[PDB]
């Protein structure tokens, strides 16, 4: 569902974005991502899911997209 | 930066199967050729690979 | 009179290269001509311009001023890739470690200034700065203080009587207003794009009969602060027109009957432009079929304004044969050759089919491995008939690595890995791993697939997995489950529309912590065991050798915002004997589009789904393979899966509930009538689309003993259908393709629910 | 993001000082508006009565003193349902006889009736009529965006002739006004030249390339010269369409003294003094005879200014934030400053029979004392 | 036993009257000018050109209008033959 | 790096080079260049620079540097060395990707480097057949020719499994016309025979078989 607008940097990349999806249970979230010049794009994330009856409140997330 | 193998050199290109030539049976004749072609023997003693010293000539003076 | 040379410390050039044109040649007496000659030589070489040469005795100095050289670059730029500027500066005559004279300052200055002008930033100031470093060196200090955007203001038109300006713009690229909520096109200035806009507008006129239409001018004004640009266009709408036959004429090597048949038309009908385009291209296509390589189609009109009718001429010619001799490749440094061949539609040693090579290039690009694919058709020396295409490609890295870590309140410490490798060893194959576990799930899998098991397109794919759901929401359904297994498959196109895939497989499941409810109990009773139905510490194992087979389809006109075509589907299974749960099932889907209008803005939509699943040896199909229905996917209004029967919990007499349980008999259909936006302006009224709808649905058991449980809503009733109706939007957001939906189910049954609102994302299925 | 702005800014506020008591009288508004679009629609005045306009909609008629309207006419049209197509008026209203004239941005030149507000007629034209419609002996000639200096007659609403001009590829929004002389008309162009046409037939006899224009063609360029030339004693003081100011002759129109100390918006003359706007707020002054600079103040630099107008010993100027920067006739101090509106000033004011007026962005009419 | 076989086709396209446009006693030049250049020659001695018209649209048949023709030691035509098979 | 008396930093770079760690020797020598682009060392500087580049597994720089050295003094009493380095540069650049420790085949990636290296080494061995760089260059030439022929073998085999039974005979013909000494021809002839036989032109496949029997 949720992606952020155009954000990046010169030798870096700032990104601001929220999170949902059509999809596993419901996926409510928000986070960011940072890119190194060549390969790695990654950031941090907070989440909120819906496990069956009730809803999952918390989830933190690491990321590492190491293209190669 | 995925190639260091053929950089320090190795005796890989060595011991490649030397070249023989076909020979035409009767009637027909093998086609004439030209182009990419080994130079004549011109024997020397320039060693192979690590047995040779790829080093910059001295001064040059 | 002078013989000695002078060169006061050349320090960078050869001395003979400076004595080339010196008039102090040996044995050559020197005069005022010597002064003229040495001045002209020192200036012609242009390396250095200092000189002090006169008629003075035996000595004669020819001095030199050495402002070079420079090796440094200073910026400067703020929102442009510096290395691109480096390239452009190379294209001007300068580069690191090289001589440089101030005649280049204004050159590069205005070069980059006009560059920024082209980009639209019509305000900038590039400062050339050099600082003497020892005896030759300087720095290259460029600062870039520039304007901002110079954005558009309005795009008006004069003389458009037939239509209005709004719908005309629409179509355009350089939109006027970027709404805060329907961003589909964003506004800048691209001098080059104005041309494309002009052309698409002219075409838009030429596809209605306005033959004599022509633009006649164009102004791009500018406000005196370089913030808002204006743009205007003038036209002459002329009138409509008609046709009278088509008059193909030329040398066609025959080759006429199919031509004429390929060109028939209804007289007295409105001239069309795009139809003429399609027809001439189809002539080109037939020629390519017969073998010729480079045809030609030219259509000048021949107008009778008085008759409001034009007799359209067509003059064509074939050309020659142009055989292809050897199709090479350039670039595939880590991707095996045999790949880049099988993706082709032009076999070496044949006649060259232009469209074939282009369809190739298209395919190749679509393969995804590469990033940049360009062609060529160079000719062989000597022969006038043979050529040999080559393909310039530059691949990019393919495989990827992932890693993530987390932890939650209702979720343990997260873990996440996997080596997604796309083009393994550049050998067509594909391989990846995955993994995730907080507390309740332990998903992991393995991937192996070869898209070319045969030389034709017959794919092949493997799979292994592990699945250990561990839910403990004490008493809803929460049947704890560990399960894993593997399977292989096939798949192969037949008509670039249809497809088949018939996979084998194997799966082993482990039920655990079952709860008391009759349906599952029934299944078990038919499985041989006899669980004491008053305690929920339960478990069960199984193994079955499955079998898959399916068939797909697509005929949609477009891929985005469909309007006409279809999408059918099918999938069935069967437990091969030797298994332990003899069952089988069949699904079925269908999408259908019919444009009730000829301008393709009023379309109906018809969806349907079906299903059936039954056991064989009096063994009910295991409940962990049951159908469902209800939700913003197939049956609007309700919640997800709300439809269908409900469990019956044993007492620890009986009772009921409302939590859905599903079953094995699905059926659902729907209808829609697309309709435009009757409110918003047509500046962007094409990027929102909606309809009305009136849906259906139903789900029921097949083995329910409807006799004993008469104090309960019967479930062998296959007729309990629940219908709904409403409207729903669809338009791309700054966030993603969204589909709002607000209906209100008029009908229902008991235990069901209603969910008035429906917010989804990208129902691009 | 709010971090994408890089430009040479302006001076915030000039040196508050209120020797005089700058005062307003009444403030009526005639509906939005002018918006952001650059235009030339300035409000006019006739014998105790004024008439305003707007960008998209209507016109009105008001009293010089009480700000109470007289009537109101719109020029839109229903289209489908609840649409009401815009009218796009962008040519400053003027006055002659018992009528008005409006340059719209769709080749229409409406011409309304004074008393009631009815359409005497409406004549389609070439190009996009923008500039200030002027009257001259029943021939209300107007300029356009295609160089086509048309020449319309009032009673009929019919063309009389058409003298083509030139244009560069890219252009500043140059909308030179016309000028009358003995039956010969002199008008600015959009290339860097000025021509002189005789009215009765539409055939020019004389031309001169005074200056240059903007756009990859760097001479004094960023100058929003209302290229309106004025003439005294035949010797036309037609200043520079883009900055190389020059004085020229009636018949020949040859350079009297080219002093490139200009980059203009508009100007006036009073006997000896001339007042300018050097595209960079560099207000100055000079004598009729030739190159001099009695003074120059530029602390206003880079504030968006409007063309000035004489007012009983002071020059009045408008900023892009509603301020009236009253100035001594000579040097050069700021006799008065007064904030009036926060909408935005972009058009020109006007003075006649004491009655002073100006338009805002949207809530147009103010009645400066 | 077909599944999906994209087009197949080989060199030296051919019509009917074209081959009639040659006959015994012609040198390489005019015959080349008639029928383009041959895409299959025998490099094993005897100067002979092999015009083979083989197309296969898939699922059905392999038509191969084979045509051979030999030249004089100087290159003049001496014998030909058509063969649709 | 600090600016220092030039010959001293030259000695330091030379020693560090001799040690083996390139990066710092690289940078020091490059700075020695950019600080005295016309010192008496510049030539020797060029020599050592291309050397260190080649050893540092960073080719394109060294390639451009070879080009520069050529274009400055095309004649020179030591240019053959530059030629050898050119050829070794190319040949190295042939085998590229991450298969280094994998020990996998390398036959038929893009070959448009081996052809270069071939031309270049040939230019060498023709030019100055006296230098001590000959015989190694000859061996490299042999291996290069074979690695070329394997390419056409791959493509021909692919066509054979595809069906273009004209292109196969044509390409194997050209091969036989160009590299008629490798093992590849002696392993490709059966393909040509099979192709001829496939298109009913046995009057050729028989002679092909005569050849293959004669060897």
């Amino acid at each position: 569902c949720d992606v952020g607008k155009s954000f990046s940097g010169k030798d870096w990349k700032v990104t601001a974005r929220a999170g949902l999806g059509y999809q596993s249970r419901m996926l409510m979230s928000v986070g960011l991502n940072a890119e190194i010049r060549d390969n790695v794009r990654f950031g941090l994330e907070f989440e909120k899911s819906a496990f069956g009856k009730y809803n999952v409140d918390n989830a933190v997330n690491a990321n590492f997209r190491y293209s190669f | 930066s995925r190639y260091k193998r053929q950089v320090s050199g190795d005796e890989a290109y060595l011991e490649a199967a030397p070249l023989a030539e076909l020979h035409a049976p009767a009637g027909m004749i093998l086609p004439v050729t030209s182009g990419d072609y080994a130079i004549p023997v011109t024997n020397g003693s320039g060693a192979v690979g690590k047995a040779l010293d790829i080093r910059p000539p001295a001064q040059p003076l | 009179v002078v013989k000695d040379i002078h060169f006061e410390g050349l320090q960078r050039v050869a001395v003979g290269a400076a004595l080339l044109s010196m008039p102090v040649r040996t044995g050559d007496t020197v005069n005022d001509e010597d002064i003229s000659n040495t001045i002209r030589a020192l200036f012609a070489t242009g390396n250095f311009e200092d000189v002090r040469v006169l008629r003075d005795g035996d000595t004669l100095l020819v001095q030199v001023k050495e402002r070079p050289t420079i090796a440094s670059i200073t910026f400067g730029n703020k929102s442009v890739k510096d290395d691109m500027l480096k390239q452009n500066l190379e294209a001007s005559g300068v580069r690191v470690g090289e001589s440089l004279d101030r005649t280049t300052i204004a050159d590069i200055e205005k070069g980059l200034e006009d560059f920024y002008y082209s980009v639209g930033k019509y305000s900038a100031s590039v400062k050339a700065v050099v600082t003497p470093l020892p005896r030759n060196r300087v720095d290259l200090k460029l600062v870039f203080q520039e304007g901002v955007s110079a954005e558009i203001q309005q795009i008006n038109i004069v003389g458009n009587h037939a239509f209005t300006t709004d719908e005309l713009i629409s179509h355009f690229q350089l939109r006027d207003e970027v709404p805060w909520w329907n961003v589909v096109g964003d506004r800048k200035y691209q001098k080059q794009k104005l041309a494309g806009d002009l052309e698409t507008l002219r075409s838009y006129y030429l596809d209605r009969g306005y033959a004599r239409f022509n633009i006649d001018s164009t102004q791009v004004s500018l406000t005196p602060d370089k913030k808002g640009i204006y743009v205007t266009v003038n036209i002459t709408e002329g009138d409509q027109y008609k046709l009278s036959g088509v008059e193909v004429s030329g040398n066609l090597a025959g080759h006429s009957a199919e031509i004429e048949q390929l060109t028939k038309i209804e007289p007295g009908e409105l001239y069309n432009g795009t139809k003429v385009t399609k027809m001439e291209d189809d002539i080109k296509k037939l020629l390519g079929r017969y073998g010729y390589a480079y045809p030609r189609v030219q259509s000048m009109p021949e107008i009778n304004d008085a008759d409001k009718t034009v007799k359209l001429r067509v003059n064509v010619d074939a050309g020659n044969r142009f055989y292809v001799r050897k199709i090479r490749f350039e670039g595939n440094d880590t991707s095996k050759d045999a790949v880049l061949r099988r993706e082709m539609r032009q076999m070496e040693g044949a006649w060259l089919g232009s469209d074939l090579v282009d369809q190739g290039k298209e395919r190749l690009n679509r393969l995804g491995f590469f990033e940049t694919v360009d062609t060529d058709t160079q000719r062989v020396p000597g022969s006038p008939d043979q050529v040999d295409v080559v393909y310039k490609v530059k691949e990019r890295n393919t495989g990827s690595f992932n890693f993530g870590i987390g932890y939650g309140t209702e979720s343990g410490v997260s873990f996440q890995a996997g080596v997604q490798q796309d083009n393994w060893l550049g050998t067509g194959y594909a391989v990846g791993i995955n993994g995730t576990k907080n507390d309740y799930q332990t998903y992991a899998e393995l991937s192996v697939t070869n898209p070319y098991f045969t030389v034709d397109g017959v794919s092949l794919g493997g799979r292994l997995f592990y699945n250990d759901f561990q839910a403990d929401d004490a008493d809803l359904s929460d049947y704890t489950n560990k399960s894993y297994g593997t399977d292989v498959t096939l798949g192969f196109p037949i008509n670039e529309y249809n497809s088949l895939r018939a996979g084998l497989g194997y799966v082993h499941n482990s039920l655990s912590n079952m709860q008391p409810q009759v349906a599952m109990w029934r299944y078990l009773y038919s499985m041989g065991e006899h669980p004491s139905t008053s305690d929920q510490d339960n478990s069960f194992k199984t193994d079955d050798f499955t079998f898959n087979y399916g068939w797909t389809y697509n005929k949609l006109d477009r891929g985005y915002f469909p309007t006409d075509g279809s999408r059918v589907n099918l999938t069935g299974k069967v437990t091969i004997p030797g298994s332990d749960n003899e069952y089988y099932k069949v699904t079925l889907d269908t999408a259908t589009y019919v444009p009730i209008d000829d301008d393709h803005k009023w379309v109906v939509l018809g969806r349907t789904r079906w299903g059936y699943g039954d056991g064989l040896g009096g063994k009910e199909m295991p409940f962990y393979e049951n159908f469902y229905a209800g939700g913003s996917s197939t049956v609007r209004g309700f919640q997800s899966n709300t439809i269908g029967p409900k469990a019956v919990y044993f007492p620890h007499d009986l009772c009921k509930s409302d939590d859905a349980v599903g079953g094995n008999a699905m059926a659902v259909a729907s209808l829609e009538f697309i309709t435009p936006t009757p409110f918003i302006s047509d500046k962007y009224a094409n990027s929102v689309r909606t309809s009305f709808f009136w849906d259906m649905g139903t789900v029921w058991d097949t083995n329910w003993d409807s006799s004993q449980y008469s104090g309960y809503p019967d479930y062998s009733d296959p007729s309990n259908i629940r219908m709904s109706a409403g409207i729903a939007l669809q338009w791309m957001s700054p966030l993603g393709p969204l589909v709002f939906s607000y209906a209100q189910p008029f009908k229902k049954y008991d235990g069901d629910k209603a969910e008035q609102f429906q917010f989804n994302c990208g129902k691009t299925w | 993001f709010n971090s994408e702005e890089d430009v040479v800014k302006m001076s915030p506020l000039p040196t508050v000082e209120n020797q005089f008591t700058p005062t307003t009288a009444w403030s009526t508004s005639v509906g939005s508006g002018i918006g952001n679009f650059y235009s030339n629609l300035h409000p006019a005045l006739a014998d105790n009565v004024v008439y305003a306009a707007d960008r998209a909609g209507l016109v009105k008629a008001l009293n010089a003193d009480d700000g109470k309207e007289i009537w109101s006419v719109s020029l839109a049209e229903k289209d489908g349902w609840f649409s009401k197509e815009p009218a796009l008026l962008s040519g400053g209203v003027t006055v002659s006889g018992g009528h008005v004239y409006i340059g719209s941005e769709k080749a229409q030149v409406y011409a309304l009736n004074t008393s009631d507000g009815t359409v005497a007629w409406q004549t389609k034209v070439a190009g996009e009529a923008l500039s200030r419609p002027v009257v001259s002996d029943g021939l209300v000639l107007i300029h356009t965006s295609n160089g086509q200096l048309q020449a319309l007659n009032e009673a009929d609403g019919a063309v009389k002739w058409t003298v083509n001009l030139d244009m560069p590829s890219l252009s500043l929004r140059g909308e030179s006004a016309p000028t009358t002389a003995f039956g010969a008309a002199v008008v600015g162009g959009d290339n860097g030249r000025v021509s002189a046409v005789l009215m009765e037939q539409g055939q020019m006899i004389w031309q001169q390339r005074i200056s240059q224009a903007t756009g990859s063609t760097e001479i004094d360029r960023l100058s929003d010269v209302d290229t309106t030339p004025v003439v005294v004693n035949g010797v036309v003081f037609a200043l520079a369409y883009n900055g190389n100011l020059t004085a020229l002759d009636l018949r020949s129109g040859q350079i009297m003294w080219k002093r490139e100390l200009g980059s203009v918006n508009d100007f006036i003359v009073d006997g000896n003094r001339i007042y300018l706007v050097d595209q960079n707020d560099r207000v100055m002054a000079l004598t009729i005879d030739g190159g001099v600079t009695l003074w120059t103040q530029s602390d206003l630099l880079h504030r968006l200014l409007t063309s000035p107008v004489l007012y009983n010993g002071n020059l009045v100027v408008g900023d892009s934030e509603g301020y009236l920067h009253w100035i001594n006739v000579e040097d050069g101090r700021f006799v008065a400053q007064q904030k009036v509106d926060s909408s935005g000033f972009q058009t020109e004011p006007v003075a006649a029979d004491g009655k002073l007026l100006i338009q805002a962005k949207d809530g147009t009419v103010y009645s400066i004392t | 036993r077909v599944v999906y076989r994209p087009d197949i086709n080989q060199g030296n396209y051919l019509t009917a009257n074209d081959v009639s446009k040659i006959r015994v006693g012609m040198t390489q030049q005019q015959v080349a000018y008639a029928l383009g250049t041959p895409l299959m020659s025998d490099p094993f001695g005897t100067n002979t050109w092999f015009y083979v018209f083989r197309q296969q649209p898939g699922h059905e048949g392999v038509t191969q209008q084979t045509l051979t023709l030999t030249f004089n030691s100087s290159g003049v035509l001496t014998n030909i033959d058509n063969k649709p098979a | 790096v600090p600016d220092n008396p030039p010959n001293e930093i030259y000695a330091t770079a030379q020693q560090k080079l001799q040690d083996g760690n390139w990066r710092q020797a690289i940078t020091q020598l490059e700075a020695l260049d950019n600080r005295y682009p016309f010192g008496p060392y510049s030539q020797q500087v060029q020599l050592d620079l291309i050397y260190a580049y080649y050893k540092n597994a960073d080719l394109p720089l060294a390639q451009a540097a070879i080009d520069r050295f050529i274009r400055l003094n095309p004649t020179h009493p030591n240019i053959d060395y530059v030629m050898y380095m050119r050829g070794l540069t190319n040949m190295a650049l042939d085998d590229s990707a991450l298969q280094g420790f994998f020990g996998v085949d390398r036959s038929d990636r893009d070959p448009q480097h081996a052809r270069a290296a071939f031309s270049d080494f040939s230019k060498l061995v023709r030019g100055y057949p006296n230098s001590q760089y000959t015989t190694d260059a000859t061996k490299r030439l042999v291996f290069l020719k074979d690695r070329l022929a394997k390419y056409e073998y791959s493509v021909a085999e692919y066509y054979t499994e595809r069906g273009a039974w004209v292109a196969v005979v044509n390409r194997v013909e050209g091969m036989l016309r160009d590299y008629p000494d490798t093992q590849a021809t002696r392993d490709a002839l059966p393909l040509m025979e099979n192709a001829y036989r496939q298109m009913q032109m046995n009057a050729q496949a028989e002679k092909v078989a005569k050849i293959i029997a004669a060897n």
